[PDB]
This record gives C-alpha cells, structure tokens and sequence, in this order.
C-alpha cells in the first residue's frame, strides 16, 4: 500500500473544544483521470461518532495539491480517547466511478495534545 | 441517378450536421444545443474522446460566449474543434496515447 | 502515431485527418502542410467551399502564427475551422485582433 | 486558362487620332475574395509605348460588372501597327495582396479600322 506522504500540522483549541486539522500538502499521489492525472480531494470521515464531515476543495488535475484546508474536529478533548480520525483522499475524474485511492488514520488516544502534532505521515492505498 | 455522392468534405460535414440536428431538436429551437441536448450528445456518442460526465457545465461555460444555456451552431462547432485537437494533443504533459 | 476504430463522431473528424496525411506528403514530412500542398489542396479539394484560391498566401500567413512556412498539426486545422463557418457566414469575419 | 468572356465595341477617332475603347461588361469572372464576390475592375496596359494608362471604376462584389467605361487610346492610328494593347482585370478586397486574375490582348496590326470592332472576346487567366 502506497499513496505518498502527507505533511500536516495538528493543534488543539480549548475555547471551542476541537482539534485543528490542518494539512499542508500531499505528494506521490496515484493517477486516476486518463492522461496521468487525478482530481484528489481529501475528505475526513469518522467512526460511529460521525459528528463531523468536511470535504476539501476539488483539486482537479494535480498530483501534488497545496491548499492547506482547515478541518474542524468538533469533539471535546475529553472525547479524544475514544476518537480516531481518518483522512481519505477521493478522486474526481468526473467520468469513472472514482473511489478512495488511499487513506490514513491516527488514534487520538495515543497522541497527546500538549502542543502541536506536526509530522509527515505516510499514506497507504487502503482501497474499499 | 438520384442520391449522388458529393465531395469528401461535403459528405463529412453532412454527417456531423445530421447528428447535430437530431440532438438540437430534443428540447427546443432546432439550431442550438440546450443544456440537456449538449450533455445528451457527449454522454451517449462520445464517451471515449472526452471522458467527462460530471462536469459538463465546465465545457458549456467555456464554449458559450453569450452564456444563454443554448449553444448556437458556431458555439457548438467549437466543441468539435477542441475534440479534433484532443485526439492529437490529449494530455501532452504526462500521458497522451490514443 | 495512428488511431484504432472509433465512433461516428470520432471517425467523422478523423476522415479529414486522412485527407491531410495524403496531401501533406509531397514536399516534406507527412505531419506538416507545406506551401505547394496547401495550394494544391485548396485549388482542388476546396475550390467551392473556399471561395478564395488566389489570396491563399493571406490565409497561409493568418494560419501560420509561427511564420516559418510550416503548417504543423495544429495551425493547419484552423483552415478547416474557417471553411466550416463558410457555410453559415460569408464576409462576416477577418476583422483585426492584436 | 479561363477568366470568362468580355463584350466590347471598339471605334476609331481621326479628329484626335486615338482609339475609343468601350467595353460593355465581363462575365464568368472567377472567385477571389471571400464569400465568392471579388472587386474586379479593368486597368489598361500597353507595350513599351506606355503612353497611356487609365484606371476604371471599382466594381465591388460582382463577377459581372456592367458600367461600360471609356478609355482614350491616345496614339496615332498610323502607329496601330506597332501598338499592342492589353486589358487586365484586377480585384481588390482592400485587405489581401493578390494579383491580376486574367487579361486579353489584341494585335491592332492585324485589326483594320474600317468601321468598328465589336466582338465577344474570350477572357483567359494570366498569372503574373
């Protein structure tokens, strides 16, 4: 499984009680749209929680999107123990039945919200 | 005898005009291609040269110079122009092929 | 290089490409319309549709934006685009855009 | 070569010593300007004599102009032997650079001036 690398920075907010999921960029993304291109737009999903659903701007015809969209992880820090966010990148070739070319998940229970979680998580093509 | 063949190009234009006219009489005003008519053409007899059924309006708003939702004869022909180009150009950046 | 069996529309626009490959192969390169081939094309295949077979030099200069006297597989198609509107328009063109 | 046909009636004048060139019209003219309607007019040209030159009226968008212009062939009728005249038709769309579509010539040395010279002279193309 390979989908490239996703550079992102997570910060916590104690005023609105949520986690600020801000991704920088994603590279090495596979192609779907005929011609060696794809329209990869990341959409965040959750487990039975389902108290959040945000889709990023459709990055048409690109293999390295740099938009840095902001996702509001609406969930109290106290509920981060039983909350695992998953980021699935969807294609939008606008013709074929484009699906999830890859995704990534991170257990917030293990991750501490002491300051900021900035890293370059590797992506995997977890087809559905 | 009757039904005599014309010049090569004359025959070629007659064919496309016939297909154009049949689709230009789906909604109304047999001379222009409405929203459904324009989409009905590609999403039926052109799923190979141009594979796009989700963003058809993206093409319409890029071909129509008056933006009245009715591609006139000239505006409709603009599609054919880019179509003929897409068979030789395609995506001259990464993968083209045929 | 070459295309495989296509649909009605695709083949209707490919048939004009066949005419190109047969005309553009007298002077040099089967992918470039030269001057002699262009003149013999209009004064033989398009003497009716195209009413101008004398000021071809004007047309050639208006099509070849490179001005290298080599109508590549792009600038040449502009001629087909012009004669296509010659069935609806007559003198409603030319103008001057800089 | 084919340029059509030109109808004209030539007569001689001994009071001023010149040939009165009166052309009726030209038919079957070829297409040059876009649309199929050129702007052709006749311009008289002569041999090394060059003691005469006249431009007719511009007949725009017509392949059959009927104006009957008059040209004064200023030259003694006695010199008609060594005086070969030619009539060339030029078109001008006022945009493109083109040349003469065709012309006709008549050797006066072989044409007596007993009365008048009326005929349906053939028009032939002449690339310059």
């Amino acid at each position: 499984e390979k989908l490239g690398k996703l550079q992102y920075s997570l910060d916590y907010d104690f005023q609105n009680n949520q986690l600020l999921v801000g991704i920088i960029q994603a590279a090495e993304l596979p192609a779907l749209d005929m011609g060696g291109t794809s329209d990869p737009y990341v959409k965040v999903f959750l487990l039975p929680d389902k108290k959040k659903k945000f889709e990023t701007k459709v990055h048409r015809k690109t293999l390295n999107p740099v938009f840095n969209e902001q996702f509001t992880f609406k969930v109290p820090y106290s509920e981060l123990g039983g909350k695992t966010l998953v980021m699935a990148v969807y294609d939008f070739d606008r013709f074929s039945k484009h699906d999830i070319i890859g995704e990534f998940k991170v257990p917030m229970n293990t991750v501490d919200f002491g300051h900021v979680t900035e890293e370059w998580r590797d992506l995997q093509s977890a087809e559905k | 005898m009757a039904a005599e063949p014309l010049t090569e190009l004359e025959e070629s234009i007659e064919t496309v005009v016939t297909t154009f006219f049949t689709f230009a009489r789906q909604e109304g005003r047999k001379d222009s291609l409405s929203v459904n008519e324009f989409k009905e053409l590609v999403t039926q007899q052109l799923p190979h040269l141009l594979k796009d059924v989700g963003s058809l309006d993206e093409k319409m708003k890029s071909l129509d110079v008056n933006q009245d939702s009715e591609l006139k004869f000239n505006e409709y022909w603009r599609l054919i122009g880019e179509l003929a180009k897409e068979i030789r150009k395609k995506k001259d950046l990464k993968i083209r092929k045929k």
